[PDB]
């Protein structure tokens, strides 16, 4: 029980976005490193439970 | 390398800092984005299986 | 133009009627079947694009 007495800290990133004022800078052509860059919400939307 | 100010640590943050070259910016002016501004659009061939309820699209 | 126009919304609302029939969770659905067909840099994937 002893790692559970004093509060672990959530590091939350600062919230912020330029898509909104600049949208021409995101286009039908998208820069990604991995190709399996979609796989995380595609599998999310289908089973949340999981 | 590390940093302190009001006795706390003062981290770095933001992007990677690179060694901008001449040379870095005027290849994509060499490039031109060369690719000739037409729209063509390519198509997607459906392909049916088991259900045939639920659709699927493959590339060619 | 009466015939040219017929000829573009019957093709439009055919594939529209099996592009509904897809699960959010795969590579060409809803919402990205524009962007992987599309190979110009429009400024905003609407109007005759789509």
């Amino acid at each position: 029980s002893a790692w559970f007495i004093n509060a672990g800290m959530v590091n939350m990133p600062t919230l912020s976005c330029a898509n909104g004022y600049y949208p021409a800078l995101t286009n039908v052509n998208p820069y990604h490193r991995l190709d399996t860059w979609k796989d995380t919400l595609n599998h999310w939307v289908a089973y949340p439970d999981m | 390398a590390a940093m302190f100010s009001r006795n706390k640590p003062l981290y770095m943050t933001g992007g990677s800092v690179r060694t901008i070259a001449t040379g870095n910016y005027r290849d994509a002016a060499e490039r031109l984005r060369a690719m000739d501004e037409t729209l063509r659009l390519k198509p997607f061939k459906i392909t049916e299986k088991l259900d045939f309820r639920v659709a699927a699209y493959a590339i060619p | 133009l009466f015939y040219h126009s017929v000829a573009m919304i019957e093709s439009c609302y055919v594939e529209l009627g099996n592009v509904a029939r897809v699960s959010d969770s795969d590579a060409i659905n809803k919402y990205t079947f524009t962007e992987l067909s599309v190979q110009g840099r429009p400024v905003m994937n609407r109007g005759i694009i789509v």
